[PDB]
């Protein structure tokens, strides 16, 4: 051959709070195999959504939307049980297939994007050039998402831990974690890194007994 | 879009 493809963009999936996740890093000479386990948000979830995006942004509106579908029929568990993972795999003809596996029962669902799919030459410079120009507001926004699903991943093990405790969990240390965990569910809301982040940590703080039961 | 989290992978004492 006289030429290789390569990923002039980074290609991955949309994840919670509308962040994009790569799978594919930029400059890579296909064909390339990555694959990355995701899971589910919430107890008792049947399905996610696979939202394959081509670009250099971090917001997921702000990335080319290459196609969806879902994987459902996830047997009710826990949160963070079901292990979905997800294949991008770009072959010689550089048609990319996506895989979504949920490796607990077998069960998968997929999609093929076409190597014509996605930003084109002019686009892929002007997509380039966006992410260059918003690269410091991309952080902050990434840096925030990020930084609320930690919170949000503390709030709710946290809350599964005092419902396993019971009658079994203090008085002053039931009241103390019930009133940090509506504190950090506040402050989830808002638009302040380190407002969240002094909430998790003062919910650790007073979490401490919780754990001392098992 | 049926929401999808990141799964924060295992880390060893070593």
């Amino acid at each position: 051959v006289l030429l290789l493809d390569v990923t002039p963009l980074s290609l991955g999936i949309e994840t919670m709070g509308g962040v994009m996740t790569t799978l594919i890093a930029k400059n890579t000479t296909i064909p390339t195999k990555h694959s990355q386990v995701f899971s589910t948000a919430e107890d008792n979830q049947s399905a996610v959504t696979i939202h394959v995006l081509q670009g250099e942004r971090k917001r997921a509106a702000d990335n080319k939307s290459l196609g969806q579908f879902n994987l459902d029929g996830i047997n009710p568990a826990p949160r963070g049980m079901p292990q979905i993972e997800v294949t991008f795999d770009i072959d010689a003809d550089g048609i990319l297939h996506v895989s979504a596996k949920d490796k607990n029962s077998g069960k998968e669902q997929k999609i093929t994007i076409k190597a014509s799919s996605g930003l084109n030459e002019d686009e892929i410079q002007k997509m380039v050039r966006d992410a260059e120009a918003n690269a410091e507001a991309d952080r902050k926004f990434e840096e925030l998402v990020q930084t609320r699903n930690q919170g949000d991943h503390l709030l709710h093990s946290t809350r599964k831990q005092v419902e396993e405790a019971g009658d079994k969990l203090p008085a002053d240390d039931k009241t103390a974690i019930e009133s940090a965990l509506t504190a950090l569910e506040t402050a989830l809301k808002g638009e302040d890194k380190a407002a969240i982040e002094a909430k998790m940590q003062e919910l650790a703080q007073v979490s401490q007994k919780l754990m001392e039961i098992a | 879009q049926s929401t999808i989290a990141l799964a924060l992978l295992p880390l060893l004492f070593t």
